């Protein structure tokens, strides 16, 4: 019903045969041109393969205005999770050597136990 | 609209996601073997005593 | 304790931190290009005779050639149709999620 | 190379064989289905017979879309007062 | 929307991969299971072989109906034109 | 802008309605009289059988900004994914820290009071 490129309601979609998925064919056909290869799957693709006022004015505004502020916003988005990313493997590596320093602690607590009773 | 909010939080922003942290889980089985395996040789050297 | 040993672990996980496109890009500071205010307003009186032909009557004419009902509400009806084969799709995925994250989870509790 | 129903460069140009001339596949079609004919000759033709800065790029396309309204606008005005430069005739 | 071989709405659409059409997975299974084949096209498929824009078009189809619109005036032109040179 | 036999620049270019292939006259002609046939498909053929870019533009740039909005999609997800995995395993690995901590200090009670005595 929908691309797995663009993200659109394609007006001629056509399907791959490697990995069952419908792409628009302008944007499938830019692929294979680009790199001869399916998208999703990193497989061997061909394209043989495959099987006026408001609108000049207002409406166009909006478009190119909903492109931009988007992927603005989404290059945002993709530049605060590499920003942290960070954080969490820090903090992950930080309780690695919690439970390490911890390890070393409690059998030795539990060993001078074993070793009172003599 | 609603739908598709709806579908984003639900199946991309949720039930997809939550496989990894199934998937944290699942090391899980690993950690368990050397927990008792742990536990288990402790256990012998108190059998000892 | 859903809040004392989480608090206390934080500490002490805190504390060995302690130890350790051109075009589109820039519209996205936040102004939409302007496009063509003419074509709505002009003046019988003013300027340019081009605007009341070369702006009104041909797109006038085209609009009610445009602005149509043949069909009516039947293409509306039948796109709608389309909709919901398209959503309940996704509500069938939501449970096929569902349930392979409960059989996850069903298997760790054991 | 250029279609004689638009005035366009053809991406997809295809002749007809009633009369020679290339069309464009998307032109010659709409035709055929309004009635079945050719648009220059008016001979008996079918489908099957036929054998194939950003910003201101904004502001262009609308003065184009303006100048193509008015060019065609200009035309058939003309067209009209001809029928009568005719008629009184 | 509909499954090609019955003709009703499929409850589970699976795709094929040599001739490209939404059939039935229940369907399709039975026709699989008689013989290994589209039911279409009559091609070899197994059962694990089965699995902006908008307003842009719309601008096409302003242009090439308006590009028809001049030649109804271009040849009724040169009907009237020589209507007038012969007059 | 070239011919189908000799490969020439065809000023007086005719075709044949057999198979869809811009010919010279001259050529094609001295290919009929030589034999009725089309010289690509080997079809009968004879001599009397011859015979919005702004918007292309637009179409050419937006096919670009759907193929970088996949690729930044992509890396969002499998990137954030990551994330999602660290995150239930760091507190995951948390608990493991509430859990030696107080048995690390119910060896030291034990052994004090017993060693006390």
């Amino acid at each position: 019903m929908l691309c797995a490129i663009s993200g659109k309601v394609p007006r001629r979609p056509v399907l791959s045969p490697k990995s069952r998925t419908i792409f628009e064919k302008s944007l499938l056909e830019q692929y294979v041109k680009d790199t001869g290869n399916d998208p999703i799957t990193n497989e061997p693709l061909s394209i043989e393969e495959i099987v006026s006022i408001p609108n000049l004015l207002t409406s166009l505004q909006n478009e190119w205005d909903a492109i931009m502020l988007e992927n603005f916003k989404l290059r945002s988005t993709l530049d605060s999770l590499t920003k942290k990313l960070s954080t969490v493997m820090y903090e992950r590596d930080a309780a690695k050597l919690v439970a390490a320093q911890l390890l070393m602690e409690k059998n030795e607590d539990s060993k001078d136990l074993p070793k009172s009773s003599q | 609209s609603t739908l598709c909010h709806h579908s984003l939080p639900a199946l991309i922003e949720g039930q997809r996601k939550y496989y990894a942290d199934y998937y944290a889980y699942r090391q899980e089985i690993r950690s368990l073997e050397g927990r008792r395996k742990r536990l288990q040789a402790m256990l012998n050297s108190s059998s000892s005593i | 304790i859903p809040d004392g040993y989480k608090n206390e672990i934080d500490q002490l996980v805190k504390k060995e931190f302690a130890n350790i496109t051109l075009f589109l890009e820039e519209y996205r500071r936040k102004y939409p290009r302007i496009d063509t205010s003419r074509y709505i307003p002009n003046e019988s009186s003013e300027v340019s005779l081009l605007g009341i032909v070369d702006s009104y009557l041909k797109h006038q004419e085209i609009v009610l050639d445009t602005l149509l009902p043949q069909t009516v509400s039947n293409q509306w009806r039948i796109n709608n149709d389309y909709i919901r084969q398209t959503c309940t799709i996704v509500e069938e995925m939501n449970i096929q999620q569902r349930k392979q994250i409960n059989d996850l989870e069903i298997y760790r509790k054991r | 190379m250029l279609c004689a129903i638009s005035g366009k460069v053809p991406r997809r140009p295809v002749l007809s064989p009633k009369s020679r001339t290339i069309f464009e596949k998307s032109l010659l079609e709409q035709y055929v289905k309004d009635t079945g004919n050719d648009p220059i000759t008016n001979e008996p033709l079918s489908i099957e017979e036929i054998v194939e800065s950003i910003p201101n790029l904004l502001t262009s396309l609308q003065n184009e879309w303006d100048a193509i309204m008015l060019e065609n606008f200009k035309l058939r005005s003309t067209l009209d007062s001809l029928t009568k430069k005719l008629s009184t005739v």
